[PDB]
């Protein structure tokens, strides 16, 4: 996400059009945005089109247009010097196709080579005409788009969806690596900055958690710091921690030490995660999911988010604010975490109402009550002159306190004006995967958690292995996406490892396959890249010839489905079923973040009506379609209650809640306050609107 | 009419995996005995594991002892895969002391009486010739899984770190039904029950313990008449 | 309207609403159309005062 | 009619309540009154008693006024009369 | 009529009443005392909470609102959790999926709002569409693959009745569903084989009825003998005791039938009870039914190759046709673009033919779960041709599956046609909701007034015009011109009789009636000409096609039919100067 | 390849690199 | 003029409505909204909201 | 351990042999554990006697029709094959029922030798008219379960008998479904539902009391490998 915050071409600005006045016709995909722009990757909101992001080899001009790379073929004969061509001179010639057959010397093979022409279509040009050629191919996609394995099996939507989808994981505490990816991963984390990189080369002298320390070929040395819990911009963790020993011999460019996502130098988002594309018993009915509880028990999908809290103590008019445990009428033992002089102390763990920064302000001498007089004049107190505004921690959160960060007036730093001490308190907490967070896949299936069930009401292979998600089948035919059954099949092969028998020569599905991918080691990562992978034939091949797990059993025949036993009734399952190994991640649309409620709150200034968000207590809003939904049902007293004693009208909001709690019947509404606003606006207005009695 | 009585029988695999065959079953009881003796071992199996660590410089989960290379949370998730067995029942510690170079293993903990820890190659941390690492942990008996027990909900100090403790001795479970299924309709199943365990206890033990809570159970509804 | 009186506007703005929605395999009863239609037809227009 | 037994927010049936009443509106406005009028009873049974009476049957531990309402309408003890 | 709350959310929607009831429980002191208690969540507050939530229904209402549907009213119970728990059949009505969509939770307060909540707007009042009468409860999707697995019938499975003699005797035959299940639960009798068993509580259907009791047979106790399956026994169970035996293979058509028949036969508790004893049978026998997805469930077509040359043969003497000179620019645009539509079906032809009848994908396909045919070929088989921004058709075309993987060109040619139909649903749903805007603005002063405006005046409705030959066709668009609408004047057939008198309300046994008794047109009763002065009266209206009754004396009718019409907007597609 | 540290990833590509891909920041 | 303003061309609705001197008898269903009085459909005609309900003569006596 | 709560147990009777135990409440899991055990349990291990093969004389090939009743043969069968009856002799006995003339045959027609108990007289058979001659050797033995019909063994040794399906259980149908009764203290708690419909040999408080009696030993089974392990005890009510 960071890098691809970056490298974005947002066509809406100060200078450029606006989002309301944008025709249809500049969000298309123009066929000149071949290895300048991405097809795939934009917002799925109201922004299709108007934000792109740039193509992977991509350059841009000292104009300002955007250049890309062209191999140059002389004369029917490829060559490996590279032009650099805009969109004007790509129109002005005839470019070719990547993955066509050169002849291991630039000569073309076959006599027709397709080709691109000039006004975006595609014709069949003799090899003769052709005088440029691509680099590669995905040349077209994006940094992110590049990252989805078997891309060119997904629909584009799905695409779209999982490139969106892949720059909102979150960073767990473990951060494993794919067992099936794409070749941009370790270029995406070396070249996003997350990640030490050793400048130059050297000997490792001294690792701990804070520091590395290369001795250099001459003399020098260079400590590299670490960032340790620190917070991000969005709530996250970013930690970094090395992965070299104490005596190691490193080289120039070579990674030093892990980051958020990364795992021994190359990006890793999510976990391997073994996989059942059944229906089970409706708990994964519309793309609801049902994980295990193996995954809360081990610490899989965990992550850690990292809150901040400030309050500022100024110089008000009557007084100074003043930052102190003594605090006006309050118990002793709410007290007890904070230390001598207000903060509180590190490690101390807090609750949904406690105190961080106890602050009391000065309020003077105001009208007392006389009620209120005759209990201060019987219980002895004095007025307590002033006022406390404290610092508590807000509704729904926990967790240890990190640190406190403190500034100062008399430590000479540049507060603004006004406020003389100003402080920070980071809290931080541990959050395990629950019902209501959304996981997701690389190909676009999302999917809110269902259900988490136990460990041993969980299907489970002939072996033994109880499998850890349950995706919905309903879901994969008729959205297009069959990314995810292929990554499956060769994730089950990558798990399970292969040796491909070539005692009678080499297989006819395999004789194009590389050396040294004939045999494979169990959890042996793999890497098909995107518009040049593994093809079908290759996967049936390798999935007919995988090894036993310990014994001899193989639990998945050549189909690529297994024998799942039951874990609840106890009976195998009638048919087999298809397992696998995906690779799936935890996204950023907890379920804590988004839960709120209200009875009663704040409420806003010129009309009378509840604020509005989860930073405010905040009401949910009742508008039009709803009225006209509550009309056409025919309630009419819910209607009445829910826009007067609910919002405006401001005598009967107390009167209501007296009633509920002295257990009473609710009374009658009165007119909103509203309608008095709209009469006076009008009144102002020079018209004379006058109600009416009889 | 059948009158013969099913018998159980071990056959001994490795160390802390056997293999037991229950023969003869009525015809489609195999995977019905099967399923409830794995899902009463799975479960419910009584083992022992470490609640709480308390490390000396430390105050809380997200910090950095200086000179160990893993961190505290790190440290944390090494110490969650620890198999140690307990013989009493009250809450025992156990401490660890190491100063130097070299690499602190489940070894170099020093239990009380009773308790023991039965992989001493785990690796744990560490260490450079900064580093000093002084961490008293605390043991307790229990089953199931039970999540982190919260500072406030005991009268904890600060320097305590309260840990994910599972307590379940029994690591994989599976099963295998053969019916006959002959012309005369003489028809019998043959359970054959492999237990896997974590080396803490016996998979004799362990299938001994899941048969006793299911005959404690079962005895409800023979006390009926 | 002007042609064929007030009855054949009604029978022909039921009729091209209906097949918009027939050819989508979507079913909307007729009385539905009729709420609206009787809506527009309420008016008449002076020509002598 | 032939069921199992309703649970909940569903008993009565709503299709025998509606035997007693003309439409829906008029069972809403009937129970929302004998609801008000049960409601005034339980607020006024320490002072004396004006005509505000009932629950004409037997309530439970902790029942609705609404609920028992609805009870006493589908136990045909109430009488309404349109405006 | 239940939905999950989960526990933090219902405590602070239910502060006031658990406060009250906890300082009366003695609990507190006082009402300070007592929110102090709430805020810091002292465990006695839980028992408080179960019993003020006990028997107090909530609103939950999903944004965007379209029709009348999208609020509905659950009683509530409390969820371990912090997501609200839905049921599974209410996610039509609502439109929602779980892909991360969020639901907003009302509140009723007085008794007037909790007995409109009650009654009005519960859940399991609301079983059909106020558009056209259709059920939206309906089981979808899933329980619709576990019924139609459950309820069809596989020839030559195992325990199969057969008349088989000579030496020994059929052997397929059962004396009560009590012995087939235990038969089915040994490994003898698979579901779907066709038996013979001797049903005592199912009551036949008509003409088995009619032929061994004749008039009476009171089902609780007389025996018959059905040769059905077993899966239709356990499916006809569900059903109440009244029904008749179905015996038909549940398609999703006929899972509607079913519905609407026992919406219109039955009570609204009765047809609740059923609905939901559907939803378990149906996920239950989804579970156990095989359908996964895998690359060997896909099939490609043997004979791909053979029709992608026949016809790039003809492709390319359509172009060495241009280059000749013989036809313009646009002709063999036009001419390309038919040779590949044609291509196109050929080859989707082929494998609907190719694929067996038990595949999971065709399974899904055919059984009305979800998806076309056309989705299934351009997974297996042809993607075809494909569109361009302007909106002509680009012919290439697109000559690979998805299954066998997209190439460089066809993928970026294919990004065209997919981000417009993107952008092209993101406006459509603003333009819908400004005309359903305008629709109720129009139409809101249309509500019922009467019960009769008492006129003689009605519209003639078409019903099932004449033959060439001559007998009478049934009219397609009969359900939507004919039904639900009171007569106007009588039916009287050719120097007869009445048939249906004047002022009934003209259903299925009526309409059914007169196409036997032969007539072709009725003068029915219409709102255009409902004589009352302010909003139409209620015989004019006729049926409530979300009730089944008459319309009552307050309905807003103009609200209901502005929400029903524009409310399927967002699938209106344009095409691919009317 | 061309970088030091790297983890062995066995490729299924069948297709020669000529350029390798600029610095994603430039 | 209330039901027309908060429609649409709000500046042209008033200011003619003004000329006229025109009145609004709060007949309609999004007039009573705005004011916030029940709406005259539904539970909210003269029919229902008059209902006059007691209990019966024989059940008075009974209790 | 401890159980900590203790389950309790409470039938409820809906005919004179028809319930619905319940169960209540079960430590988290256990409703399936224990659900689908006494389910099977229940269905295939509760001994009893069934007709398992019939001879009736004129009748050896022409499996069509019987002279002289109304009904034919298929009805004949699976009219025996509902008929409930008792045993104590483990060997196969042989029954007879011999009416003459027109008149309704029940199951009180049949003469029981030693040992056998019919639990139905009033239950229809067959019917004759017009002097038929109804002779039908039947055999009663005793098993547990359901069995499907057993094939022709000694071929030439009895070349009339037609064997039948033996239903030797006494319970007939058992169904069960779990809940999620008080999840609030004590981290989601199970209640499980049994419904036994039996025939009138037993009674469904009796079936289920076998049923725990067989779990008990098959399990004590395991049991005694260790008898010095810790489990779940649940001690004293
Ligand atoms: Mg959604
Ligand atoms: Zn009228």
């Amino acid at each position: 996400s960071g890098l691809t915050h970056k490298r974005r071409l947002s066509a809406l600005g100060p200078g450029g059009l606006s989002r309301e006045r944008a025709g249809l016709e500049v969000r298309d995909v123009h066929p000149s945005h071949y290895g300048r722009m991405c097809p795939i990757e934009t917002p799925e909101g109201p922004n299709i089109g108007l934000i792109g992001s740039l193509s992977v080899y991509a350059r841009v001009n000292p104009f300002g247009f955007i250049e890309t790379p062209y191999r140059k073929v002389v004369d029917g004969v490829v060559s490996d010097e590279i032009v650099y061509l805009t969109a004007d001179e790509e129109d002005r010639h005839v470019v070719a196709q990547a993955n066509s057959p050169i002849d291991a010397d630039g000569r073309f093979v076959e006599p027709r080579v397709l080709v691109r022409r000039k006004a975006g279509e595609v014709e069949y040009v003799p090899s003769s005409e052709v005088d440029y050629m691509d680099v590669s191919p995905r040349q077209m996609v994006s940094v992110a788009t590049a990252m989805i394995p078997f891309l060119e099996h997904d629909d584009a939507n799905r695409a779209l969806m999982g490139a969106n989808m892949q720059r909102q994981a979150v960073p767990l505490v473990r951060s494993e690596a794919p067992l099936v990816g794409t070749g941009m991963e370790l270029r995406a984390a070396i070249d996003a900055g997350d990640v030490v990189v050793a400048e130059e080369s050297g000997v490792i002298e001294e690792v701990s958690a804070d520091y590395i320390t290369v001795m250099h070929d001459n003399g020098t040395r260079r400590t590299y710091r670490m960032r340790k819990f620190a917070r991000s911009n969005h709530g996250t963790c970013a930690n970094q921690c090395p992965i070299v020993d104490a005596g190691d011999r490193v080289e120039a460019g070579q990674v030093i030490a892990d980051g958020p996502c990364t795992d021994d130098g190359e990006m890793a988002l999510g976990k391997n995660l073994l996989v059942a594309i059944m229906p089970w018993e409706g708990h994964n009915y519309e793309d609801a999911i049902i994980l295990s509880n193996r995954l809360v028990e081990e610490d899989v999908l965990t992550s850690i988010h990292i809150e901040e809290h400030e309050i500022d103590a100024r110089d008000t008019k009557l007084g100074a604010e003043e930052i102190t445990r003594d605090i006006p009428n309050i118990s002793d033992e709410v007290l007890a975490d904070l230390d001598e002089r207000g903060i509180v102390r590190i490690g101390a763990e807090v609750r949904d109402g406690d105190i961080l920064v106890g602050k009391v302000t000065p309020k003077g001498e105001t009208e007392l009550t006389p009620e209120e007089r005759l209990l201060r004049a019987i219980f002895g107190e004095k007025a307590r002159e002033v006022r406390d505004t404290s610092l508590k921690v807000p509704h729904g959160e926990s967790g240890k306190v990190i640190g406190i960060r403190v500034f100062s007036r008399e430590d000479e730093d540049e507060l603004p004006a006004g406020v003389n001490e100003l402080v920070r308190v980071y809290v931080a907490q541990k959050r395990k995967i629950s019902d209501g967070d959304k996981l997701a896949g690389r190909h676009g299936n999302k999917g809110v958690i269902g259900k988490i069930l136990p460990v041993e009401d969980m299907p489970f292979l002939a072996d033994g292995t109880p499998v850890d998600i349950i995706l919905n089948t309903h879901g994969v035919p008729r959205r297009m996406n069959i990314g995810q059954i292929l990554e499956t099949h060769l994730g089950w092969c990558a798990h399970s490892g292969w040796k491909v028998d070539a005692a009678k020569g080499v297989p006819d599905w395999a004789a194009r396959l590389p050396d040294e991918l004939l045999e494979a080691q169990p959890n042996a990562i793999v890497s098909t890249p995107v518009f040049d992978g593994a093809q079908e034939a290759e996967l049936q091949g390798l999935l007919s010839c995988t090894l036993p797990n310990r014994d001899g059993d193989v639990l998945v025949d050549a189909d690529g489905k297994a024998m799942l036993f039951d874990g609840r009734s106890g009976e195998p399952f009638p048919y087999p079923v298809t397992v696998g190994y995906m690779y799936i991640m935890k996204l950023h649309h907890l379920v804590d973040d988004k839960i709120h409620a209200r009875s009663t709150g704040p409420y806003s200034m010129i009309t009378q009506q509840p604020l509005g968000g989860k930073a405010q207590f905040g009401g949910q809003r009742f508008g039009e379609m709803e009225c006209w939904a509550m009309q056409a049902y025919g309630a009419a007293y819910t209607l009445q209650e829910l826009l007067t004693i609910k919002s405006d009208d401001t005598v009967g909001r107390v009167k209501v809640y007296e009633a509920i709690v002295k257990g009473e019947n609710i009374p009658e509404p009165g007119i909103p306050e509203s309608f008095k606003v709209l009469l006076k606006e009008l009144q102002s207005l020079c018209l004379n609107v006058e109600v009416l009695s009889s | 009419l059948i009158s013969q009585r099913p018998t159980l029988s071990e056959d001994v695999l490795t160390d802390n995996r056997s293999q037991f065959v229950i023969e003869p079953l009525e015809p489609g009881f195999g995977y019905t005995l099967g399923n409830s003796l794995r899902r009463t071992l799975l479960s419910s199996i009584p083992g022992a594991a470490v609640t709480s660590i308390r490390i000396d410089g430390v105050l809380h989960e997200f910090t950095t002892v200086p000179g160990v290379k893993e961190d505290v949370t790190e440290i944390i998730l090494n110490l969650k895969s620890l198999v140690v067995s307990s013989e009493e029942d009250e809450p025992v510690t156990m401490y660890l002391r190491k100063q130097g170079p070299g690499e602190v293993t489940a070894g170099d903990i020093v239990p009380p009486a009773g308790v023991t820890v039965h992989n001493p190659g785990m690796h744990i941390a560490t260490l450079n010739d900064k580093g000093k690492l002084e961490v008293e942990l605390v043991v307790e008996r229990g089953r199931g899984y039970v999540p982190a027990v919260q500072n406030r909900a005991s009268g904890a100090e600060i320097g305590r770190i309260p840990v994910d403790s599972i307590y379940s001795p029994v690591l994989k479970v599976t099963y295998k039904v053969d019916a006959t299924r002959v012309e005369q309709r003489t028809d019998f199943d043959k359970l054959i029950l492999d237990v896997e365990t974590k080396n803490s206890i016996s998979p004799r033990d362990a299938l001994a313990s899941a048969g006793k809570t299911l005959v404690e159970l079962f005895g409800l509804a023979r006390e009926l008449n | 309207l002007r042609v064929q009186g007030p009855r054949e506007v009604q029978i022909h703005l039921v009729r091209e609403v209906q097949e918009v929605y027939r050819a989508q395999g979507v079913s909307i009863h007729d009385k539905h159309i009729e709420v609206i239609v009787r809506q527009m037809l309420r008016r008449v227009t002076i020509i002598d005062s | 009619g032939g069921y199992d037994t309703p649970l909940g927010i569903t008993n009565p049936p709503i299709d025998e309540l509606l035997d007693r009443v003309s439409s829906k509106y008029a069972l809403v406005i009937y129970a929302a009154k004998r609801a008000r009028q049960i409601n005034d009873y339980y607020n006024q049974l320490g002072e004396g008693i004006l005509e505000y009476v009932g629950p004409l049957v037997e309530p439970g531990l902790q029942e609705k006024p609404l609920s028992i309402a609805l009870r006493e309408i589908h136990a045909d003890l109430l009488e309404h009369t349109e405006g | 009529h239940q939905c999950g709350l989960p526990k933090l959310m219902a405590l602070e929607l239910f502060k006031p009443f658990v406060m009250k009831r906890l300082v009366d429980l003695n609990h507190a002191q006082n009402i300070k005392s007592a929110k102090r208690m709430v805020e810091r969540q002292r465990p006695q507050v839980w028992d408080v909470l179960e019993e003020v939530i006990a028997e107090h229904p909530v609103l939950l209402n999903r944004a965007p609102t379209l029709h009348r549907l999208g609020i509905q009213a659950f009683e509530p119970m409390l969820v371990e959790g912090k997501a609200i728990q839905l049921h599974p059949l209410v996610c039509e009505a609502f439109n929602a999926d779980f892909d991360g969509d969020q639901m907003a939770v009302h509140l009723p307060l007085s008794a007037e709002a909790q007995a409109e909540a009650r009654i009005l707007m519960l859940s399991s009042n609301n079983i059909l569409s106020p558009a056209s009468g259709r059920p939206l409860a309906m089981p979808r999707l899933d329980m619709v693959t576990g019924l139609y697995y459950l309820t069809t019938e596989v020839p030559g499975d195992t325990g199969e009745y057969q008349p088989a003699s000579g030496d020994h005797p059929e052997t397929g035959v059962y004396s009560s569903p009590a012995e087939a299940i235990m038969a089915a639960d040994r490994g003898v009798l698979s579901v779907r084989a066709k038996i013979k068993v001797r049903l005592t509580q199912l009551r036949p259907p008509v003409e088995i009825e009619a032929e061994l009791f004749g008039h009476s047979g009171w089902q609780p106790g007389d025996a018959w003998m059905a040769e059905t399956t077993l899966g239709r026994v356990m499916f006809n169970e569900l059903l109440p005791l009244g029904y008749p035996f179905v015996n038909k293979q549940m398609h999703k058509k006929v899972q509607a039938a079913i519905i609407n028949d026992l919406a219109e036969r039955y009570p609204m508790i009765v047809v609740a009870q059923t609905v939901d004893k559907l939803k378990d049978a149906g996920f239950y026998w989804a579970t156990r039914s095989g359908v996964t997805v895998s690359m060997a469930d896909v099939l490609v077509p043997p004979r791909k190759k053979e029709i992608l040359d026949h016809y790039e043969e003809r492709a390319d003497k359509v172009e060495k046709q241009f280059q000749r000179g013989a036809l313009n620019h646009d002709e063999r645009n036009e001419a390309l673009v038919e040779i590949w539509k044609e291509a196109t079906d050929e080859v989707g032809q082929a494998l609907r033919e190719h694929y067996p009848d038990d595949n999971p994908i065709i399974t899904i396909v055919d059984s009305g779960a979800t998806g076309n045919f056309t989705q299934t070929r351009t997974l297996a088989g042809m993607k075809g041709l494909v569109t361009n921004p302007k909106g002509e058709f680009i012919p290439r075309p697109v000559k690979s599956s998805f299954r066998e993987g997209l190439t460089v060109l066809e993928y970026f040619i294919n990004t065209h046609g997919a981000r417009k139909g993107l952008a092209d649903t993101a406006l459509r749903t603003a333009d819908s909701g400004y005309l359903t805007r305008r629709l109720v603005d129009v139409s809101q002063d249309v509500i019922v007034r009467e019960h009769d405006c008492q006129t003689e005046r009605g519209i003639v409705v078409e019903l099932a015009e004449r033959a060439p030959d001559g007998t009478l066709i049934r009219d397609p668009y009969i359900e939507t011109s004919a039904y639900a609408r009171t007569l106007g004047t009588d039916a009287v057939d050719e120097a007869g009789n009445v048939i249906v008198e004047r002022g009934q309300d003209l259903g299925d046994p009526e309409i059914d009636a007169l196409l036997a008794a032969g007539i072709t047109q009725v003068k029915v009763r219409s709102v255009l000409t409902c004589a009352t002065s302010t909003g139409v009266c209620a015989t004019c209206y006729g049926r409530s096609m979300a009730t089944g009754k008459l319309v009552d004396i307050g309905e807003a009718v103009g609200i209901v039919a502005a929400q029903s019409i524009g409310e399927p907007g967002t699938q209106l597609t344009m095409r691919t100067d009317i | 390849n061309s970088v030091p540290g790297a983890p062995n990833r066995v490729s299924f590509a069948k297709l020669r690199e000529p350029l390798e891909v600029p610095g994603l920041l430039d | 003029w209330l039901s027309a303003a908060s429609f649409q061309e709000t500046t042209r609705v008033l200011t003619d409505a003004a000329i006229n001197c025109r009145s609004d008898k709060l007949n309609g269903l999004k007039e009573n909204v705005i004011i916030g009085k029940l709406i005259p459909a539904g539970t909210g005609i003269n029919r229902y909201r008059n209902i006059a309900v007691q209990p019966t003569e024989e059940a008075r006596a009974a209790a």
